[PDB]
């Protein structure tokens, strides 16, 4: 019994990853014994064994990796080395390839079979579907294989490029939006592709002070956790009236307790039902989506659609975890998305000039302040950016806001202006 | 010529099911049939059945190939994954639905479920978002995939049915880098250390950029010792964040016996009914106990069950807590409040609390 | 023998009205009879009337003596001040209440009022808590007494009657030190500077302890200049708080053209209905325009009248904003939101927002 | 007029501070003219003239003051010097003396006449009733008069001591409490007095890193604004049931809209009214006072009374304005108040040992952490101290909480333990 601690986790109703690992080693070895062109048939068992030692030791056995990648790109390959390199020769190198996903993780079978064939030949046969940011994760290969593998991907009939890693634009992602969802306020899949295509260089060749992530949600339910895990969350919204089919509300009202399950749950009391007539005061509505989620056969988003842009979303390091905040209350999402692109490009120009090494955009805005950030993107301050006005009087004033005075002339005279 | 680069992902439009392509951006309503099966009705009156299954996230290519066989037999060569790593099939014929379900179980061993229905107000438990752990990352305090295996074995019954009165997300991160949506989830498991780094002076001289390592420490616990040419750590200032080890191979802080997980609760992403919220620590530390992590699993379940027992329809954990208060949260979940849970992370500005971290505002 | 010291204030029990001394801690109920008049009923059956009057806080000793003559005539030689600097007399004979009111009004010109009544839900505007301004302080940006007078001349009718639907405190701080609960008032007027200090190097050398002057700057805009044994200001970091001049005479920053007042709103001290709250800037600046400050007084009235016209019974300004939102607040008050109002005071820790700054909690 | 700008502020219905200043000037000058023993008859007129010039210039005419005091004290008198000393010699020195008030500002006429007689002899005649901390202000005298003025104050039939200033315990203040108020949960005035007398030395002789202020409120209405303007806010509370007179409720119900003005306004929905019976769920009550405030003939605070201690309250400088937060959910308030004095003395010993120059207690607690603070005052962490548990995992652990391990042995071996 090679793997007594891991074996235990092949028991149970939930789909065993251990079984995924063991199924790969078995079928890779069986193939290389058949003369199949399999470069790393030992890799998957190599991993099985290393992870067991990890279970015993209750610690990782991966050490810091040297920087490695493909020719022409600086990101998308993450190097990883096993400190058990001698005992398990076939995991000394075991790098990750991040492979750019189709918007919304939509796939035809062809697409997948082609991915499967390349990785069988050059890799461990292990994958992640999908990585957190969105990319497909080809899990575990060697340095000499990175370049041949990528050339094969690029030569597939359905070709896949490498996703983003490092101080770059990471692979953007999007909820299903209009492919399947009736709540979609803009074509999330198209925007996500257009952005991916538009900034291929910013993605493939890291040049920035840190990483920068974009996610695209169809509506305020935010099905790709864009406000928590991207620096720039493009979330669908609308500006006009929720559309209401009154007899559809009636069919709902025959069996659903709308008073308790809908009216009382609306966070601003905008929505009313009297047994006859559903009324929404769209001036009080904050588009939380609840009533629409409740009654999708009867209630729809307004027709004046676009998105709100939340800025700053990130994990804790260094200055604290961030759910992004209102940067642009409303923006059109219309191909070729020049207004969005204009925003992104100005932030990047500014971030690259002013940012410290490993400063996230959210941390730059906290350091420099919103007046500077708003200037950069060419937008005015708006009450909707804050939950409350400042709780202290310590305001900066632009020098052009001051009344000319003997004092201001003294500042000018000394060059403190 | 050289080699094709800068070409990007394949185009999504070409990878859509024919019925999906036809009706793109033109749907009327969906309708949750039974757990795992969503009916989707086009404006064009076309009908489509999205059938969801759970995955281990980590996948053999041969499993992917087996899936592809399934996809060709039931789903016209198409499928997709969700933003929580379930896999989805597109059934045009409603009579072929239960067959697909039995064949998926039969071949690849994946469960049908992970769906919820705000309409009836009955929610399933969906897949747990998680990272690499001891499978691939060099900075994990905990495993990911094993704890996920563990938990979902306990709570399996919540995936395949709609057993909950509101949406509850479980998320895991193997270290404080918090590599998913862990920081804004209803229940979150975060790998932590409780021991400071012991500098390895050799490895620092040879392989570290001191000023950047030093500046990476959130509490200023690090100071260059230029003698010497190494780094000094004031242990009273150090809170075991691991960040200096991300910067420098010479600053490990791994103690197999003191490394473990914190449990945080009450994070929320959607705008529905209540603003988004960051997760809060409610259990400071539980140990690694491969293979099953008994204690961790125990406390998670304790918290889920306790909340499920008292929560009103649509009332998610943070909404529960908004109603009952923290005093009552601790009593009902049977957990201890300790000084550990009083926030002392000095660097985060108060002004963040005044910014609108939400799309909810009035026009 | 030596001069007496460390003897403390006279003991208050010796200065209480006999009826108050007798019924101390033995009251049944109070009842607000009319503006300025509260009836207090003891368990013994004693009944006493506490009659309240507005004062300009600054008093001539000759006024205090006139008030003494009056208290001897109507109050048995007893009186008190309140925590907002109103003055109160104690009347046992209800038929004398109106004689007292008229005599105070005639002899010293102080108006009866300053009261409110939660029971009926009708509120007076009480006195403005304020400080020294140009009468005695070396650090003011604005006067205190002149503004209080200009504001109360305009809102006088609200002091003598119960015309407001909820409690509204107005408070004035002549500089950012506050000297008062100004930071937690429904409407706060706060003196501010808008120009940086200009180091006077000679005065700094002679009189300023440099490391402590430097450590007083909240933004780190000050550095020592060791070459010249003085201090340098980075004007790009300064927000004109004035604290370096508190520390150091060589750091003045007064500009009579650019000093003025910010207007803040929405503070709350009491717990009733809703937790306490710090006030928030809604008007960045208004100039000093003595003797009447018309611009300042105009905005204070505009904000008070908008709240008063739209508030429900008991709904204080911050409670009104809880209901409507700041979007509608800015609209109804006719105020502009600018980037000045977006908080950037970086030093305050976010963890303070997670502490319970209230006596509200469950046992 | 010599004072055309200030003369404007003699018009209008609100009683005028200008008339107070002019009345003083006229009558001090007449007193002196009558041969009364008045040391500074021109002082109030000087102040008027200075202020008129200040109104014209829109700036203060006061500069940083000398350090001045009475013999034996280091606090309670604040030097103030005019920059117009040559043009207006009579305000060249114009210091204030803070005079400790009786608890809750209760006076007798004899007490006040003694104060007027002494100030008429030794200073300007202007006063403030009262300074914001609570003290009577004697506004404006000279250095040579401070000691003889204090000697007279101490020789009065009802004598008055100097209050605090500087880096000392300041004069404590108290709401009227049980002298007049039926809501009072402890004897605010008695506590206030006792603290003042117990800590006379701390008050008269500044020895601390900065100021420290105590204020005593009889219940959660907080009518002395303790939580915003004292470091140590002692706020009355109770632990048992709100007392309900059901018959009196029915009386209020005959005219008052209890449902809208009481039931609906309770922060926790603890109180219900069905037309016949008032019900308060006291496990849900958070003792906000609202229902009691509304129905004072029917509802009263419970019998198990004490105080909640709020720590940290302060104006902005340096690290931000503070409304005090929960340090002690409950402490009994019973003479001689040993439990309160123990907490105070522990805090002061720690703050004096660890505090920086001009660091307030709330700032120190922000710096050292709640854990250290709680250890100093010997209390355990309590969930009532927070609005929410921490939003990040960056927790400090005590070394005795760790499991013994090879690693902890390594830390010991190196003396990092
Ligand atoms: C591959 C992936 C884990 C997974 O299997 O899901 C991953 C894994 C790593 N992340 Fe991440 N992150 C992954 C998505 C995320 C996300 C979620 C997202 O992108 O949607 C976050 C939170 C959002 C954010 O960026 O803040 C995330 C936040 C981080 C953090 C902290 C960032 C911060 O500013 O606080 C670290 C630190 C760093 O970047 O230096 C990090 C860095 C790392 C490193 C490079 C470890 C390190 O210390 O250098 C990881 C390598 C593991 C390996 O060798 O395989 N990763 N990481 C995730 C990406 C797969 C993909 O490409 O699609
Ligand atoms: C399939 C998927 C989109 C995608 O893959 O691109 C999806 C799809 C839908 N989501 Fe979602 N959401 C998906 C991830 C999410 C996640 C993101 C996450 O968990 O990381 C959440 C945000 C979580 C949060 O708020 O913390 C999310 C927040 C919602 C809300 C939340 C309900 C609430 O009370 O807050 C709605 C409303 C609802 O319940 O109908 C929603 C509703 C929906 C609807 C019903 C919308 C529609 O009109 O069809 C879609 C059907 C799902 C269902 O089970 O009813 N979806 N949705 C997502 C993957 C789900 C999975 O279980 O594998
Ligand atoms: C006399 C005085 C205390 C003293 O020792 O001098 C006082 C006395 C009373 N207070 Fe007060 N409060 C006094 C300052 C305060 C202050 C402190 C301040 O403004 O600096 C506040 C805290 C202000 C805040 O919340 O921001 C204060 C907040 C209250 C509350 C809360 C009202 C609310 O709706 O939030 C009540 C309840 C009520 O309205 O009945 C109140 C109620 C009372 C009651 C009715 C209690 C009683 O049972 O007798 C007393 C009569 C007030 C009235 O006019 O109805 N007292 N009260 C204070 C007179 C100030 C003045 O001249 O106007
Ligand atoms: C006299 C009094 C104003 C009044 O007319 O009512 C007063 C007047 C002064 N205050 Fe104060 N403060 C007065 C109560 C307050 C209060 C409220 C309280 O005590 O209830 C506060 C807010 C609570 C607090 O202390 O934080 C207050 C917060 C300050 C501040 C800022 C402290 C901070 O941590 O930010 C300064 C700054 C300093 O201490 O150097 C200050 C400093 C000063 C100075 C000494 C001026 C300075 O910049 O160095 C004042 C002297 C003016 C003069 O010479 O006539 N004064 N000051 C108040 C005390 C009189 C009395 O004994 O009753
Ligand atoms: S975010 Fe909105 S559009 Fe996108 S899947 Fe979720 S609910 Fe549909
Ligand atoms: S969308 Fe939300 S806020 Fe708007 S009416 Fe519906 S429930 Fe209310
Ligand atoms: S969370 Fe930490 S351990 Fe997990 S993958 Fe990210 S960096 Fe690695
Ligand atoms: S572990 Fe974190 S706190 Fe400790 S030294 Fe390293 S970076 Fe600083
Ligand atoms: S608020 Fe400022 S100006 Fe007014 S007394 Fe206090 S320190 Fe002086
Ligand atoms: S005025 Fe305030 S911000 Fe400006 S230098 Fe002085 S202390 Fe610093
Ligand atoms: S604080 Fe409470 S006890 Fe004191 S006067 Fe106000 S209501 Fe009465
Ligand atoms: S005291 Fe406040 S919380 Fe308690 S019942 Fe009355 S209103 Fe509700
Ligand atoms: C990288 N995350
Ligand atoms: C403070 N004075
Ligand atoms: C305080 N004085």
């Amino acid at each position: 019994s090679e793997t007594p601690l891991l074996d235990e986790l092949e028991k149970g109703p939930w789909p065993s990853f251990v079984k995924e690992i063991k199924k790969t080693a078995e079928l890779m070895e069986k193939a290389a014994a058949e003369g199949k062109d399999v470069k790393m048939p030992k890799g998957a068992r190599g991993l099985l064994k290393q992870l067991e030692i990890s279970y015993k030791d209750k610690k990782t056995h991966w050490k810091h990796g040297g920087i490695v990648s493909v020719v022409g790109y600086g990101g998308g390959v993450i190097g990883r080395y096993s400190d058990l390199g001698e005992q398990i020769p076939e995991v000394e190198h075991f790098h990750t390839m991040r492979i750019n996903q189709p918007s919304g993780w939509f796939y035809s079978t062809k697409a997948l079979r082609g991915l499967c064939d390349v990785w069988e030949k050059w890799g461990s046969g292990l994958t992640n579907f999908h990585g957190s940011t969105g990319d497909i994760i080809f899990l575990g290969t060697r340095s000499e294989y990175l370049q041949p593998c990528f050339e094969d991907l690029g030569n597939l009939e359905i070709p896949f490029d490498i996703g983003g890693s490092g101080s770059d634009l990471r692979t953007p992602s999007a909820c299903m939006g209009p492919a399947l969802c009736e709540f979609a306020c803009y074509d999330t899949l198209e925007l996500c592709y257009d952005l991916t295509m538009t900034y291929q260089d910013e993605l493939h060749r890291p040049m920035w002070p840190y990483k920068f992530k974009i996610k695209c949600a169809g509506c305020p339910n935010d099905c790709v956790a864009s406000k928590a895990r991207s620096d720039f969350a493009i979330i669908g919204t609308w500006k006009d009236d929720i559309k209401v089919d009154q007899e559809a509300v009636k069919e709902y009202a025959s069996w659903m307790d709308i008073e308790n399950e809908v009216v009382k749950l609306c966070p601003t009391g905008a929505i009313k039902w009297d047994g006859k007539e559903l009324t929404i005061d769209n001036r009080e509505c904050v588009r939380c989506m609840h009533c629409i989620n409740k009654m999708p056969k009867a209630l729809k988003p307004g027709d004046e659609r676009g998105a709100t842009i939340l800025i700053g979303g990130k994990a804790p390091f260094v200055e604290g975890a961030v759910i992004g905040w209102v940067a642009v209350p409303f923006v059109e999402v219309e191909k070729p998305y020049d207004e969005i692109k204009e925003i992104l490009e100005a932030i990047w120009d500014w971030w690259d000039e002013e940012g410290k090494f490993r400063e996230r955009i959210g941390e730059l805005i906290w350091r420099k302040g919103m007046r500077e950030f708003l200037k950069v993107i060419g937008r005015e301050a708006d009450v909707r950016m804050v939950k409350a006005p400042r709780n202290n009087p310590f305001m900066f004033f632009e020098k052009d806001e001051l009344k000319p005075s003997a004092y201001t002339e003294e500042l000018k005279k000394r060059g403190m202006w | 010529e050289g080699v094709k680069t800068d070409f990007g992902p394949p185009y999504f439009r070409d990878l859509l099911h024919p019925v999906i392509a036809k009706n793109y951006g033109k749907w009327k309503y969906h309708e949750v049939v039974k757990p795992g099966v969503i009916k989707r009705v086009a404006e064009s009156g076309d009908v489509i059945y999205v059938v969801r299954f759970g995955t281990p996230r980590l996948l053999s290519i041969y499993t992917v190939r087996e899936l592809c066989d399934i996809a060709d037999k039931y789903s016209d060569g198409y499928l997709r994954w969700t933003s929580r790593n379930n896999v989805e099939f597109f059934v045009t014929d409603e009579s072929k639905i239960d067959d697909l379900i039995n064949e998926v179980q039969e071949r690849v061993g994946f469960p049908c479920g992970g769906t919820w229905d705000a309409v009836k107000g009955e929610y399933g438990l969906s897949n747990i978002v998680h990272t690499q752990g001891w499978i691939h990352c060099h900075t994990p305090a905990i495993d990911a995939s094993g704890i996920v295996k563990a938990v979902m074995d306990e709570l399996y019954e919540y995936f395949t049915d709609h057993k909950l009165p509101a949406m509850c997300r479980i998320s895991l991160a193997c270290c404080a880098n918090m590599c998913g949506a862990v920081h804004a989830s209803d229940i979150a498991i975060v790998g932590i250390h409780r021991t400071p780094p012991i500098p390895n002076d050799e490895a620092i001289r040879k392989t570290c950029e001191i000023p950047s390592t030093v500046a990476a420490c959130p509490t200023g616990a690090l100071k260059p010792d230029m003698k010497n040419k190494t780094i000094k750590v004031d242990v009273e200032k150090c809170m075991y964040c691991g960040n200096c080890y991300t910067m420098c191979p010479g600053m490990p802080l791994f103690d197999p016996e003191n490394d473990g997980a914190a449990i945080m609760v009450g994070g929320k992403l959607s705008e529905a009914r209540r603003m988004p919220e960051l997760s809060k620590v409610v259990v400071p530390w539980v140990p690694n106990e491969p293979p099953r992590w008994p204690t961790l699993v125990k406390y998670v379940k304790q918290i889920l069950e306790a909340w499920a027992a008292n929560a009103n329809k649509h009332e998610r954990l943070i909404e529960w807590v908004d109603r009952i208060g923290w005093e009552r949260f601790f009593e009902l979940t049977g957990l201890e409040f300790t000084q550990h849970l009083i926030d002392d992370y000095r660097i985060t500005p108060y002004f963040y609390s005044e910014f609108r971290a939400s799309t909810q505002f009035k026009w």
